């Protein structure tokens, strides 16, 4: 969580959820479960502008 | 010698602005100058927001 917070502070990750992450130990082994949401770069910005009617009064 | 009255060719009376010469005068003149003043001033510029009050003043 301490080294995932990091990457957030520096913006090299977007979010992760900290309660996903899961930690099993069993002899030699230790599996580990993250879950990550990458940062990425803009490429399409879609606009979708609406033309409407406004009434004025007084 | 005085004019009796400006009473128009048209007899019906219940309408005095086509009855009397100066009633349907003042309105020719009150409903033309309105419609060429605001003609040169509106028409053309651009619907802003305080367009309503500016018009409302103007009137």
């Amino acid at each position: 969580q301490s080294y995932l917070g990091r990457k957030k502070r520096d913006n090299e990750i977007q979010d992760f959820p900290a309660e996903d992450v899961q930690v099993i130990v069993e002899g030699n082994e230790a599996r580990i479960s993250m879950t990550v949401y990458p940062i990425r770069s803009f490429k399409k910005i879609s606009v979708s502008l609406v033309y409407k009617q406004q009434t004025l009064q007084a | 010698f005085r004019i009796v009255d400006d009473v128009t060719t048209f007899n019906d009376k219940s309408d005095p602005v086509k009855a009397e010469m100066a009633v349907g005068e003042a309105n020719d003149f009150l409903v033309s100058e309105l419609k060429v003043q605001l003609e040169d001033q509106f028409i053309g510029t651009r619907t802003i927001n305080t367009s309503a009050s500016i018009i409302k003043d103007f009137i």
